[PDB]
């Protein structure tokens, strides 16, 4: 999270964490409440979220779910959709941690080139966890989707990229 | 590395699990012990040097261990043990301030039981500085604090042992 | 590293010898299979990527692990594994047309099952893709080129074991 | 052989070999009935070859030969010709090879310091490959002759240079 | 000592000693009677030169043994003057060896940080050392004493400079 | 490394002592061998190359060694040998310069056994060559300083069995 980010940096530079960083620290942690409850929120929608966003992604792109789509069947569409819940549960993660690492770690590196082993198109992806973030910041009030917006937009410009 | 944080959702993620109430309640423990942790780290950070000095007077000074035939004679040694000190009390901070020992058995613990048999670094010594250092860090920042960063210095030893 | 021409020439030096009509013989087989080997490399470089996803999708989807506690869990953790398949396809590849599996103790092997043990990398699943591997191979570069590369995923996999 | 040479250059690009480098190697297989044709027959007259190599050697430095000589007395004349017939051999490798690593890994990496090491003039082994080349080329026909001379080449200049 | 020096200069460069470095070498073991002559002189001397010197430190520092002086107490002044007499030792080994090697590694590296470390003033270690150089100096004959002036140097100096 | 007046030196520091009469005998004793080990080193390092190439002719050549399937045969091994020989000889000089075998200790013997079992270059004819080098040499700087140098020699030998 942020607290083992400036701990990092300190030991890099084989010293103690600054009065800056150790206020930066301090205000993450009281935090903390707000981002449990943004967690849970996210977590006890997950099938109303996932739902409103596979309705709006293949609406959009009909041709992933008709023949020599990579969606096509319900084994490859609901593999889909088991995909869209772990993202959203990432999402949660990163939220919980304060930065982009969770998600990253787990959800990012090598993306790219998993989903083209795949044959699912990654500008498909960018296009789902776009209405992702539609149907779940939709939930929040509107102080908790500002906090929460931008690691659903880390996830998008990961994959847009590169 | 991790910090208490990252401990935690990774125990959820390797089951492919939100995070249940359990969790939760391990996150608001360390969320809560912020300021705890906080004011310690900024003690220790401004008394470094002092807590090393006294623990090292305390421990090892008039000993066998300073005089010839013993690990601290020369001055290259003493620096040397110094150091060392210095180290322990600074990760240690780091392991106390993230709520977790892992960056202790990434960076401190690794090889070095070994490295000091093949130097002849003396553990049982070694591991009475580190207690001391405890002692005197307890004396500083508290009883709460002394007894978090207690359980860090308590790991390094217990990792050299 | 040697090619089978090497190979058969050291087996002569080390005795101080020219190749006798054994020997020959060899030079003979290998020169005659060049045919054989060419095509099927050429073959497998277009369609390399190819053959790793369709093995992949053959032995490891939508199996435990690719799920959370298995070990191909996290994209990282998948691209790495994809990786590894590269890895094998292009060296077998190597070793094929060089008709010796020399480059496979020297540049695949070495180290190699103690760096997965260490990591947690399964020898059971990846074994299982890389015999996934070799028979999607042989549905392309035809019965014979497919005993050839055969030999030599087969050669990687003992190695693992 | 030509053919490690381009798995040794793929390898190091992380690549496979070209479609340039295939047909090379193609065209260097379909050249193999020529190569062993040539061994053969430079294994098979190679008593022949160097003794009519150190009767010109030694019509040329008979000063190798008298007291004081390295190749004085015959213990140590019968050594050069084994010395001699080790040369042809390396040579037959190098032709099956088709290039100059079997010559260059056995014969060639450190035989200055060899021979330095022994007193035998380097300058004097020079001298007595090159009449090895004309013996063993006498023995071919025109066109392997062209293709066994610059493995001799090699040598002769490997053993005038640095 | 100087023998190593050379050793460790010429292990260095791959080769063997040169002539000039073996006449150096040669120059240095012929000294050696004279080197014994002095150790032996101011470890015989060892407590006289101790006191000298131990009475002009603190007639120019008083205040290191007065309260919050660091030799403050019997027990603490007892351990100033013990490390008096080591280092009166480690310049016998200098002597002897040639060079300051034995004094450098012993008692010289890490040496600030040590004191540092024990609350002992460096710049009273320079004013010690120097008047234990004077000390010791005026027990041996003028050449002697200009023999034995340079490895007292090389401790102030080294003391001194950051 | 140390030479003989620092190892006489250490052994006094590491009790706190200054010199006895014992140790200044010791540095007696190599201060006058000066003569003898300085006109050694300049003789040996003039016929550097004709001691090594004299030790080859006596114990290594005309034998199954240099011949195909031994160790020596191929010019790059026989050369590679010949820079062995080269390295103990220059280092013997220096360890008997210094009246000291820890050079050799430190940079000749360190995991030296391993990399030869590891490639296979013969123990026991290495010894023989390095036992040829100590006669050779005795031969030249006489029966005295013919004795140091044999201290030396006998001491890599030993190392390596
Ligand atoms: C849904 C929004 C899109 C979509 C997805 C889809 N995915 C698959 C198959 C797989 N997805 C994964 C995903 C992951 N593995 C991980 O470790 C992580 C990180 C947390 C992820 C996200 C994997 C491994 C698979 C392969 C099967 C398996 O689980 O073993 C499919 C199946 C069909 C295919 O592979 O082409 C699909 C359809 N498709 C869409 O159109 C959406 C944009
Ligand atoms: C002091 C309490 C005791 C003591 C210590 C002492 N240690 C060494 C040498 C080393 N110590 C370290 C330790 C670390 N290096 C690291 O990077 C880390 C981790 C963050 C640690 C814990 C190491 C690597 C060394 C060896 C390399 C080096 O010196 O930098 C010495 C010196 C031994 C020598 O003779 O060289 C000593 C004296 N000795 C005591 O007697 C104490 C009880
Ligand atoms: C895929 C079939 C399985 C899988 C593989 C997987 N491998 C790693 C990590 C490594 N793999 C290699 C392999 C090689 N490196 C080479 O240079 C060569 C040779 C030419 C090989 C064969 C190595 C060195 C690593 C470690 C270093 C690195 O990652 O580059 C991983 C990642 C482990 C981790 O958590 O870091 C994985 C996942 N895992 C499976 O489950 C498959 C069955
Ligand atoms: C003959 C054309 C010339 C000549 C040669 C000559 N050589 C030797 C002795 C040795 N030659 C070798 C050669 C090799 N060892 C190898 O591994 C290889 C590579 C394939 C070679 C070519 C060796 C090892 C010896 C030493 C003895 C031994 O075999 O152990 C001699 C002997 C006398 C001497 O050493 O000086 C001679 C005379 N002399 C000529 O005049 C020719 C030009
Ligand atoms: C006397 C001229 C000055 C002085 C000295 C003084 N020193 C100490 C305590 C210690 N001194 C050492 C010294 C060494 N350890 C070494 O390995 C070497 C190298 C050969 C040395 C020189 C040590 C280790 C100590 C600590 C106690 C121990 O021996 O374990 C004191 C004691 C008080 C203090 O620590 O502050 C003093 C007073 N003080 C002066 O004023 C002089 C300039
Ligand atoms: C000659 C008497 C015998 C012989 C020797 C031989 N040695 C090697 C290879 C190596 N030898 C060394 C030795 C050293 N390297 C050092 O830096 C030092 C120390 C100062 C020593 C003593 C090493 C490291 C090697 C391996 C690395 C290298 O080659 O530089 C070989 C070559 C083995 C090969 O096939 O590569 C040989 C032939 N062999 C004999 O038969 C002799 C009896």
């Amino acid at each position: 999270s942020v607290v083992s980010q400036v701990i990092l940096q300190a030991d890099d530079q084989l010293r103690y964490p600054t009065s800056g960083e150790l206020k930066g620290i301090q205000a993450f942690l009281t935090t903390g409440a707000q981002r449990i409850r943004i967690a849970e929120t996210l977590a006890e929608n997950e099938k109303k979220i996932v739902d409103q966003a596979q309705k709006q992604l293949f609406k959009k792109h009909p041709e992933y779910r008709a023949p020599g789509g990579n969606a096509y069947g319900q084994r490859q569409y609901n593999q889909c959709l088991r995909d869209y819940g772990w993202y959203l549960r990432l999402v949660t993660y990163g939220v919980l941690a304060g930065n982009k690492e969770p998600i990253e770690t787990t959800g990012l590196i090598g993306v790219k080139e998993m989903y083209n082993s795949l044959n699912v198109p990654v500008p498909g992806m960018v296009d789902a966890v776009t209405v992702l973030k539609d149907a779940a910041l939709g939930l929040l009030s509107a102080e908790d989707a500002n906090e929460t917006a931008p690691y659903f937009d880390y996830i998008i410009q990961f994959m847009s990229h590169h | 590395m991790q910090d208490a944080i990252t401990a935690v959702i990774n125990s959820a993620d390797v089951q492919g699990k939100y995070l249940d109430g359990a969790a939760m309640d391990k996150l608001k423990s360390y969320f809560a012990s912020g300021e705890l942790r906080v004011r310690a780290a900024s003690v220790i950070s401004a008394n470094a040097a002092t807590i090393v000095k006294e623990a090292v007077a305390k421990s090892l000074l008039y000993s066998d261990v300073t005089r010839p035939g013993g690990n601290m004679y020369t001055t290259r040694r003493y620096a040397a043990c110094i150091r060392d000190l210095d180290y322990y009390l600074r990760y240690a901070t780091y392991a106390m301030l993230a709520g977790d020992a892992s960056i202790l058995d990434e960076r401190v613990l690794n090889g070095l039981k070994e490295t000091y048999n093949s130097l002849g670094v003396p553990i049982s010594s070694t591991v009475q500085a580190i207690q001391a250092i405890k002692e005197v860090t307890a004396s500083l920042v508290g009883a709460d604090a002394g007894k978090e960063m207690g359980v860090y210095l308590d790991y390094i030893c217990s990792g050299l042992s």
